[PDB]
DNA sequence: GCGGTTGGTGGTAGTTACGTTCGC
């Protein structure tokens, strides 16, 4: 079976960059050879078909070269809509097999996140548990780095994270943070902080309550 | 228009069986193949096989053929894939797809895609999430949809009404092996005790519906 | 006019370039 090798696996440039993606394959395809773009919860998308041809609709930015193991998708004025997986596709030998994905980031200028702190609500508390939620909003870079201080303490090691796929539009970030507690142990300490740190932040932010 | 409606996804133990349809409409069925193409979560596209809409002659990759069955009924211009001893590894979306209106002269290109339909095959059981408020010139506030199980749940606010500045964020899992997420949205704060606001959570494996208040 | 987004007959095949189509 025939081995599709993207490089790179994954990319961050700014609007208007020329970007090229490569795909290596393992044995010569005689120039059968389809890229696809895949947005987040999307299906995957033809933009280039049989090594060079532009499907109908894409626009014209997108380009494809190559022959026997070595082909490029050139993006020749990267937009913020570009954010995507690319896979590159061969139909030479069945089975057809697919490269294993480049993801494309577009880079903006910095910006810092917004930062809010959720104390658990009644309802979740009456159950027993206590969640307490931090949210920094609309942010770029990815990179944020988020510490839990309760009464002075750290429990950062405790909490889980999630991030928003890169916006399609602003190419800003969201993330949560997440510290689960028994009631028990929420009732044990009085102060709950998120230290949010950041490229565009020029000193820590801490947003912080104390429990009722 | 020509589109391809899929359908049948849903969570199976380990050893189960599943049948997925894909549903064609608004070109000449039997003029072209039906592929399939799966994609386990975060992770990048494979090719499970295609059958001939004319002939009934499938193709299936790898060791596919074991445990995977082609099928048509042109009657319904539809196309099955049935899927037995199923595995863990089998958790995946599970596309549909077709070449161009022209492939010849090797135009051979996936097309056009169903909507894509997930498999889950897990030992652990369907469970409903709890909806908790996250209480709020700019407030954020939210929805945490807590303890769910398999994926997915969808989120709106308002019944879809406000789009603007909602971020519904990826499911963790956690240690206990089930999922959680919160939705949020950025308000003005003077809405506080003006505009309600509800989130709807669907999360359709349990048939679990909730709208809830979120209150300043 | 001429390349796709289409229509229609045949048919064991990606079947596929054609015409009756569609759209700049």
């Amino acid at each position: 079976d025939i081995q599709m090798t993207q490089s790179p696996s994954s990319l961050s440039a700014s609007v208007g960059d020329r970007v090229t993606i490569t795909c290596s394959a393992s044995q010569d395809i005689s120039n059968y050879l389809n890229w696809y773009q895949q947005k987040p919860g999307k299906a995957p998308k033809v933009l280039i078909y049989f090594t060079s041809s532009l499907h109908s609709g894409v626009p014209s930015r997108f380009s494809g070269s190559g022959s026997g193991t070595d082909f490029t998708l050139t993006i020749s004025s990267l937009q913020p809509e570009d954010f995507a997986t690319y896979y590159c596709q061969q139909y030479s030998t069945v089975p057809w097999t697919f490269g294993q994905g480049t993801k494309v980031e577009i880079k903006r200028t910095v910006a810092a996140p917004s930062v809010f702190i959720f104390p658990p609500s009644d309802e979740q508390l009456k159950s027993g548990t206590a969640s307490v939620v931090c949210l920094l909003n609309n942010f770029y870079p990815r990179e944020a780095k988020v510490q839990w201080k309760v009464d002075n303490a750290l429990q950062s090691g405790n909490s889980q994270e999630s991030v928003t796929e890169q916006d399609s539009k602003d190419s800003t970030y969201s993330l949560s943070s997440t510290l689960t507690l028994s009631k028990a142990d929420y009732e044990k300490h009085k102060v709950y902080a998120c230290e949010v740190t950041h490229q565009g932040l020029s000193s820590p932010v801490t947003k912080s309550f104390n429990r009722g | 228009e020509v589109q391809l409606v899929e359908s049948g996804g849903g969570l199976v133990q380990p050893g189960g069986s599943l049948r997925l349809s894909c549903a064609a409409s608004g070109y000449t069925f039997t003029n072209y193949g039906m592929n399939w193409v799966r994609q386990a979560p975060g992770k990048g596209l494979e090719w499970v096989g295609w059958i001939n809409t004319y002939t009934g002659e499938p193709t299936y990759a790898a060791d596919f053929k074991r445990r995977f069955t082609f099928s048509l009924d042109t009657s319904k211009s539809t196309a099955y894939l049935q899927m037995n001893s199923l595995r863990a590894e089998d958790t995946a979306v599970y596309y549909c797809a077709k070449y161009p209106h022209y492939y010849g002269s090797s135009h051979w290109y996936f097309d056009v895609w169903g909507q894509g339909t997930l498999v889950t095959v897990s030992s652990a059981s369907t469970k409903g999430p709890s909806v908790f408020p996250l209480a709020p010139g700019t407030a954020a506030l939210g929805c945490l949809v807590k303890d769910y199980f398999p994926e997915p749940v969808t989120v709106s606010w308002n019944s879809g009404a406000l789009t603007s500045g909602v971020h519904t964020f990826p499911a963790v899992l956690q240690s206990s092996g089930l999922y959680s997420l919160s939705s949020v949205v950025t308000v003005p704060s003077s809405s506080l005790g003006t505009q309600t606001y509800i989130c709807n959570v669907n999360h359709k494996p349990s048939n679990t519906k909730v709208d809830k208040k979120v209150e300043p």
